[PDB]
């Protein structure tokens, strides 16, 4: 009927069926109640888990008078190339470290987070095709040729500045014996998918990797070519342990990376109480923006480090709701039909 | 001293025999070359315009240049194109190839279709008006033609009922001595019918078709001018040329009634019609929201520029105390420091311009066009008898809708229905027709008595006293079968019987009522030749002879009649206003107290009356007055006011009979309307073209004055504001120092005065008149005014003289509840509705037909046009367009305010969801070296307001309401919370970017408390970008799509599946993105690969996401909470309380029998007719 009037469904006239909801008082109050409650209690298990955990760093920097290594502290020339004036440092232990025992390095004043800094890669090439590995990108721009021309392999700033300390740890069993080396697991440290997706290293040529990385020439800065990185084919190359966890960016200036973990076969628990030496090889120059190192040994548990503030958080917040769930109840109170 | 008349309709002084020459016939003698104008190139078109009508702005090819300038009036497009500019700067562009044109193409190309579209409707809608098939002479006979083809030279033919195409010139018609009647309501409102004298010449030669298909003549009319009413010209037709006046023109938008055919000559055409000339200067209308939103982009760029600038320096300053120390961060370059800051400026810039981002003129046109498309579904503002869907037609203009200040409405055809219908009478005493009123069937029902004892009644009165019947068949009284003769004798109708049946031809609507009235009560009125007229009084036929008709006239307000019964008596019929007859009768009447007392009631309902008398002649008495009016009658210059002498002289001892009432027919809802919009604050004005007293008795039937409410007519505005201006300035007698003008003491706080003015009062009052010629010296010259810096003629300062008298006149009529003004030429509605626009501003609708209110529907803000009927003028330069005037309630008070509140709820969110997300890299900076580094992924910037957040907010902006329209209608005081900028002024919108930046703050700097030390598990990655980058970004996607749901108070499926299906797409695309699948076949595309499902892993980071959430939205349902039952907002306690209510149905009358301070004495006289239809006491133009 009619030759214009409209359908007349449900949507065209403004009528689907919805819930109206208001915001009533028998919903916020059960609200800022149950919810600062909860807060309080996951607040509470986060600080104590928190703080279970046992810490221990030195920083080894050798920038002041005080220190061990502070004899080899180096000037404005370079000079990795003479002796790494190896370093010791010595301490004791009164008790256990029961569970698995990390061991991180820690640099400070460090900006791995620039904008610059950390677009200066070929992810393609790393990668691994076959094709990509001969023609790096232009972004790697001061690090991209060689004096001979040559193509470089990583291709990035972030590869050629890498980290190129290391350590070793000693124990002494009787009072007098002579130390003796505990093992140390520098396996799988990083994501699995890193060392199996995101870098592969290209596949051989005649059988062996040496032979196909031809023309790349290595990065400036360093003393070995890519694929001498260690000597064993499952460990060298792009999927090296230390040179994927160093490529992985941090977030804040002051970071700290994972090198070791203590769970081998002589001692599976923590490290027993005695005395301890561990040798260092001071390689990476640091001093000369104001910058520091520092070697931390620790465990972990359910939440992972040993941060205090998000416990904390988790508390002055559940306060807050259960105060302002009272001041609510109150005002709600005194207003009715006022 | 000419003061002003009331009754003219002062057509001149509006205005800021010379050679126009038509020479109807052989159009290629209107092609010569020096008669059409020069351009610049070739494209000369002419002087005399074609006929054709345009209303549609986008021709073919200039839709690219106009459509791009209006398109950036727009701030935030000239943002966009500046930051494409930019970005194109080899030196910064950290982008790949132009992707970054692309979207702005496309975000510019989704306007113009919407524009174009809304261009094709208008253009096919004017298309009717072009094909209307009148009939013209191409060479031979009469031919069917368009409109469109008329060109000015052309001899035309029309016939009854049909519009006239063009101004023509009568020349010949099918009548009597070839007159024709014509109707104007279209041009000034009236409702009766003029006529137009052909002139003589013609009447005698053309008469014919083949004489037509022959003429020479010439015209020398003026150059269209605008002025409706004098069009001076001659005609050179043959051997001495004879001049023209007004009475021989007929103008376009009027019809043709009462006669078969007629011919004419096209004098003017399409856009130089003396109707077009008034509708002038379409503009280019913009809503109230946009002049906000153009400051909010401006202060957004203003904070952008200072927050890059100070980011800059923050960098320069870093990079020489740490920055050049950095083995690591080296480059082949050598920039000093202060480049670095500079090119890191830029870098900024391009960061942080996501704010108003890309997609913001591409969702307000979603949302408006789907409101506009509302409105014109709604079935409940379809008219089913004239079958109008009541469309909108700009779909721009639709916020604006819920802010109004003003209405303005035409009467006659906007809140009218053009009915007369004799309601009651009143005879010797005792009123006729309450609803029974009798003995017999008073207390049966109250249905129609028949008429079923004549040949006349033909069924079309509906009267429901059997007691006037009863009587008038039992023939118990001679009193009325004299009074209801007197209607039938007393007029200037003319009858033409078509075939048996007799239909009335009469020229005015307050005197077809009564003719019909008489003719169904009996005493039917048959052929009135020239001298006598013959009446059936009850089946039994008779014929008197006129001896006289004392004409109607405008300054008389009466009209009389003399005849001569077949028993050789004389007698004198007469009727007219009360006040003038009361200064008549003769001073015995015994029932003038009964009567009067019985006006009142009349008078006190909302209908227009009449009195009548009768007068005994005799037959001696008569004779020294039939011949000193016959001495009076034929002269030179007295003709109008000899005679008026003469006939004022047997206006004495004029006895009663009684009096009438008859009742316009408004619609069906005007009033109800118009107390529901007076309780939403809204003030209407009145402003017609038509007479006064008819724009009185619809004042009081439509309830906008009533009982004790004062009238103060412009006479009484005038003194007034001169004695308020003139004295207490400095001035006024006795100087006061103060003369404070500060306290509006125009009328004490009574309150209900009303304000009924017309046109020549409104000029006196606004100090506007035309100067003669013999008022101003000379030109302008150093002759006349001397070398001391023109002293005389370049110092007008009318401006100081006026623009006090204009202010001052609209402080007036702010505190009066209604004003009336009638009798007002086209312009001069425009000129008030932009006097009341530019002081006290404020946003003004105008409604109504007719193409006399073209001029005020495009002036005002909004511009609504009744359609369904014939006559389409005003429709097609309106925005929107019903068929009834009760539907103005939907428009307002349901679409209107709740279009307002979903687009106010849209802008509070949009500029909510875009700070939270860009302003995180600011608080970065401070943690990575000033280095304009970004913390999100670099796929989630590109798909954050595209994907992620961008379909819940259309759905809420399309879909909310607050409260259901069948209680929207019953509570019209919500509208107010609209009308005075409450919901999103330039206050408001600093508190919404306050939430953003307190969101933003709280979303980085929790994250970052969290991530300062480890948070592997058993992979040990520690606190790493990438893992930072996934716990900011998806703590924020599901904040800003919570905060959404404490928004929405309409929640239909639709909403929750948006809001779930945003965050859900977002997750599970995100897991896509970062996996071992596409790593490969797409190496260098995906930054994050394998660390979704790496960080998303462990429960540290969970408890991360959980407590920024938490934290930034619990506070705000505590601000709710605590916002609601201490300051509960008016829609608030509807929605409350809306359980257990009572239901409503109401308005009857008003009804006010009587009151104890009886004080009006008005009389509700109106007749709607004009003078000089005497025409059959010269011949009889009957047959
Ligand atoms: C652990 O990692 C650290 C990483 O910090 C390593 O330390 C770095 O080892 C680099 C060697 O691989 C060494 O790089 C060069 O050092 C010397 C360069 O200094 C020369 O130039 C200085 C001026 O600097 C400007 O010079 C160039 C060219 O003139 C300009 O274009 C440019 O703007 C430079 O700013 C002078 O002031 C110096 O006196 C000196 O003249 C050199 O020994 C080497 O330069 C090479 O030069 C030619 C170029 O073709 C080669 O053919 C030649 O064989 C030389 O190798 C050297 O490349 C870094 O200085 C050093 N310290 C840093 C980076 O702080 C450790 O070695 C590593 N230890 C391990 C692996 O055990
Ligand atoms: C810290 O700040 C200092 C000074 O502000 C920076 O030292 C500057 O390094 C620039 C990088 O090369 C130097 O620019 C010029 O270096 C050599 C100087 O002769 C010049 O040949 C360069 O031209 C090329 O770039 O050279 C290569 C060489 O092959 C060409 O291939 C190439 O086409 C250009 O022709 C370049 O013009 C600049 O001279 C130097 N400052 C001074 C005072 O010498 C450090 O780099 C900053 N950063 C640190 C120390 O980490
Ligand atoms: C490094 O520091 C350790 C202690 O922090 C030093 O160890 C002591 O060395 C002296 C002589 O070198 C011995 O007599 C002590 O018995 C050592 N302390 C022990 C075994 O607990 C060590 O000498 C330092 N290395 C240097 C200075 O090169
Ligand atoms: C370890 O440190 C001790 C202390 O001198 C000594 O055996 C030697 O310097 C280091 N040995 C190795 C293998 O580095
Ligand atoms: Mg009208």
């Amino acid at each position: 009927r009619g030759a214009h009037q409209p359908d007349n469904t449900a949507f065209t006239q403004q009528r689907l069926p919805a819930w109206q909801p208001l915001l009533s008082a028998s919903i916020a109050l059960p609200l800022f109640f149950c919810a600062g409650l909860a807060f309080i209690g996951l607040g509470l298990g986060l600080y104590y888990s928190s703080n279970g955990i046992k810490e221990l760093e030195y920083d080894y920097t050798g920038d002041p008078g005080t220190g061990n290594c502070s004899v080899c502290a180096a000037a404005g020339q370079g000079r990795a190339l003479p002796p790494p004036c190896s370093c010791a440092w010595y301490f004791s232990l009164p008790e256990l470290f029961q569970g698995p025992v990390y061991l991180y390095y820690e640099l400070t004043n460090f900006y791995q987070n620039n904008r610059r800094y950390g677009v200066s890669r070929d992810d393609a090439q790393l990668s691994g095709l076959p094709s990509a590995l001969r023609h790096p990108v232009n972004e790697c721009a001061p690090y991209q040729r060689s004096a001979a021309g040559l193509p470089i392999a990583p291709c990035g700033a972030i590869a050629n500045s890498l980290f190129n300390d290391s350590f070793s740890l000693w124990h002494q069993r009787q009072p007098g014996g002579p130390y003796v080396e505990v093992p140390l697991d520098r396996s799988g440290i990083a994501w699995w998918t890193d060392y199996h997706v995101k870098f592969r290293n290209p596949p051989l040529v005649n059988g062996s990797l040496a032979l196909a990385f031809q023309g790349t020439a290595p990065p400036p800065n360093w003393r070995r070519p890519v694929y001498e990185l260690s000597p064993d084919p499952n460990n060298t190359g792009f999927i090296n342990q230390d040179f994927v966890v160093w490529m992985r960016t941090a977030a804040l200036p002051t970071f700290r990376k994972l090198y070791a973990r203590i769970r081998q076969g002589n001692y599976s628990a923590g490290l027993p109480r005695g005395a301890y030496r561990v040798n260092i090889t001071y390689n990476y120059p640091v001093r000369a923006f104001g910058g520091h190192k520092l070697l931390i040994f620790s465990s972990i548990s359910w939440m992972g480090g040993k941060n205090p503030f998000l416990g904390i958080a988790y508390l002055v917040v559940g306060s807050l709701c259960i105060l302002t769930g009272f001041v609510m109840l109150v005002v709600y109170i005194r207003y009715q039909d006022q | 001293d000419s003061q002003p008349n009331d009754e003219v309709v002062p057509y001149s002084d509006d205005e800021t025999e010379c050679t126009w020459q038509v020479k109807a016939n052989d159009r290629k003698y209107h092609e010569q070359p020096h008669f059409m104008n020069t351009k610049f190139l070739c494209i000369k078109e002419s002087k005399y315009a074609n006929n054709a009508i345009k209303t549609y702005k986008y021709n073919a090819f200039t839709f690219i240049p106009m459509n791009l300038f209006e398109q950036f009036k727009r701030a935030a497009n000239l943002y966009f194109l500046a930051l494409l500019i930019l970005q194109a700067v080899p030196q910064i562009s950290t982008l790949a190839w132009y992707t970054t044109l692309v979207p702005l193409l496309v975000v510019l190309g989704v306007t113009a279709i919407k524009d174009l579209v809304d261009d094709v409707a208008r253009h096919k809608m004017d298309k009717e008006i072009n094909n209307r098939t009148c009939e013209v002479i191409k060479d031979g006979r009469f031919k069917v033609a368009k409109w469109k083809e008329i060109q000015v030279g052309d001899v035309i033919r029309l016939k009854k009922n049909d519009f006239v195409p063009a101004d023509i010139l009568l020349l010949s018609s099918s009548e009597p001595n070839s007159l024709c009647y014509v109707e104007t309501a279209e041009l000034d409102g009236e409702t009766n019918l003029k006529f137009k004298m052909s002139l003589e010449i013609t009447d005698q030669y053309l008469q014919r078709e083949d004489t037509l298909a022959t003429f020479d003549g010439f015209i020398e009319c003026e150059e269209p001018n605008n002025r409706l009413d004098k069009f001076t010209g001659t005609l050179f037709w043959r051997n001495t040329s004879f001049p023209l006046d007004a009475d021989k023109i007929l103008l376009r938008g009027c019809v043709i009634r009462n006669t078969d055919f007629c011919h004419g000559l096209v004098i003017f055409a399409g856009a130089d019609t003396k109707i077009m000339k008034n509708s002038g200067k379409t503009r280019f209308k913009r809503t109230k929201i946009d002049y906000l939103m153009n400051y909010m982009v401006y202060t957004i760029f203003v904070v952008l520029i200072l927050l890059s600038a100070g980011l800059a320096i923050g960098h320069a300053y870093w990079e020489a105390q740490v920055g050049n120390s950095s083995w690591y961060l080296y480059d082949g370059e050598d920039d000093t420091p202060s480049y670095r800051g500079f090119l890191i400026f830029w870098g900024y810039i391009i960061v942080l311009n996501t704010m108003v981002p890309i997609s913001l003129y591409v969702s307000v046109e979603v949302i408006r066009l789907g409101q506009s498309h509302f409105i014109n579904w709604d079935l409940q503002m379809y008219y089913a008898e004239k079958d109008t869907p009541a469309k909108a037609r700009t779909t721009t203009l639709n916020e604006q809708l819920g802010q109004i200040h003003y209405i303005f409405s035409d009467k006659t055809g906007t809140l009218t229905q053009n009915i007369m219908t004799f309601k009651k009478c009143c005879i010797n005493g005792q009123i006729y027709g309450d609803h029974r009123d009798a003995s017999q069937h008073n207390h049966n029902k109250i249905e129609q008595v028949d008429f079923s004892w004549n040949t006349y009644a033909d069924g079309k009165l509906a009267f429901y006293d059997h007691y006037l019947i009863e009587q008038i068949q039992s023939g118990k009284e001679p009193e009325v079968r004299q009074f209801f003769f007197l209607l039938a004798v007393c007029h200037t109708v003319m009858v033409d019987r078509t075939d048996g049946q007799l239909n009335y031809q009469a020229a005015s609507p307050d005197e077809g009522a009564l003719v019909n009235a008489a003719r169904n009560f009996g005493f039917a009125f048959l052929a009135r030749t020239q001298n006598t007229i013959t009446i059936s009084e009850l089946g039994t036929e008779r014929t008197y002879n006129v001896l006289a008709i004392l004409d109607f006239n405008s300054d008389r307000k009466r009209m009389s009649i003399i005849v001569r019964t077949p028993e050789g008596n004389i007698k004198l019929y007469c009727k007219g206003a009360d006040t003038v007859i009361y200064e008549r009768l003769h001073r015995m009447n015994p029932t003038k107290q009964e009567t009067q007392d019985a006006l009142d009631i009349f008078a006190n309902e909302t209908l227009r009356t009449l009195c009548l008398c009768y007068k005994e002649i005799e037959e001696k008495e008569f004779t020294e007055w039939n011949k000193k009016f016959m001495a009076a009658s034929v002269a030179s210059t007295n003709r109008d006011e000899a005679l008026d002498k003469v006939y004022e002289e047997i206006e004495k001892d004029l006895i009663l009979l009684g009096a009438t009432a008859i009742e316009d027919k408004l619609q069906d809802g005007v009033p109800e309307t118009i107390s529901k919009l007076a309780k939403a604050d809204i003030k209407i004005w009145v402003l017609t073209g038509d007479k006064k007293e008819t724009a009185e008795n619809i004042g009081f039937a439509c309830e906008l004055l009533t009982e004790d409410t004062t009238i103060c007519y412009g006479e009484d505005i005038n003194s007034l504001l001169h004695a308020r201006m003139e004295n207490q300035r400095n001035r006024g007698g006795v100087y006061a120092k103060f003369a404070p003008p500060v306290q509006e003491s125009f009328f004490p706080p009574g309150g209900n005065r009303a304000l009924i003015i017309t046109g020549s009062w409104l000029n006196e009052i606004l100090l506007e008149k035309k100067t003669k010629r013999n008022k101003i010296l000379k030109l302008k010259f150093p002759r006349t005014e001397e070398e001391r810096r023109m002293r005389t003629q370049s110092k007008r300062r009318l401006e100081a003289k006026k623009e006090q008298r204009q202010k001052n006149f609209v402080d007036l009529a702010c505190e009066c509840s209604a004003v009336i003004c009638c009798r007002v030429t086209p312009k001069q509605k425009a000129m008030v509705v932009d006097l009341v626009k530019r002081y006290k501003k404020a946003i003004t609708l105008a409604i109504g037909d007719g193409a006399n209110d073209v001029n005020m529907i495009k002036t005002a803000h909004i511009g609504v046009g009744i359609s369904g009927q014939e006559g389409m003028q005003a429709v097609m330069s309106s925005d929107y367009s019903f068929a009834q005037f009760r539907y103005l309630q939907r428009l307002l008070l349901v679409h209107g305010r709740w279009s307002y509140i979903r687009m106010c709820k849209f802008l509070r969110y949009f500029f909510y969801k875009n700070f939270a997300f860009t302003l995180v890299h600011f608080w970065y900076s401070f943690f990575n070296g000033y280095s304009a580094q970004t913390a999100y992924e670099d796929w989630f910037i590109t798909l954050y307001n595209v994907l992620y957040t961008s379909l819940p907010v259309l759905l809420m902006g399309l879909l909310d309401q607050d409260v259901s329209d069948k209680l929207s209608l019953r509570f019209p005081g919500l509208y107010i919370v609209g009308q005075r900028d409450l919901l999103f002024n330039y206050k408001r919108f600093f508190v919404s970017l306050l939430h953003g930046v307190l969101t933003s703050m709280i979303l980085f700097f929790i994250p970052l408390g969290a991530y300062l030390q480890t948070v592997g598990q058993d992979g040990e990655a520690p606190s790493d970008y990438q893992s930072f980058a996934v716990t900011i970004a998806s703590a924020l996607v599901i904040t800003v799509n919570f905060q959404i749901g404490l928004d929405t108070s309409y929640w239909t499926f639709v909403n929750a599946f948006s809001i779930f299906g945003s965050i859900a797409l977002y997750f599970g695309i995100m897991f896509d993105f970062h996996s071992a699948g596409i790593h490969v076949l797409f190496p260098s595309a995906f930054q994050f690969t394998g660390t979704a499902s790496n960080a998303l892993r462990q429960p540290y980071i969970w408890l991360t996401i959980i407590l920024a959430v938490a934290v930034c939205l619990l506070p705000v349902v505590a601000i709710r909470f605590l916002s609601m039952t201490i300051w509960p907002s008016e829609s608030d306690k509807i929605q409350k309380h809306r359980k257990r209510l009572k239901a409503e149905e109401q308005w009857q009358r008003r009804q006010q029998v009587f009151r104890r301070g009886v004080s009006t004495r008005r009389s509700a006289y109106a007749f709607s007719h004009q003078r000089g239809y005497a025409d059959l006491i010269s011949s009889g133009r009957s047959i």
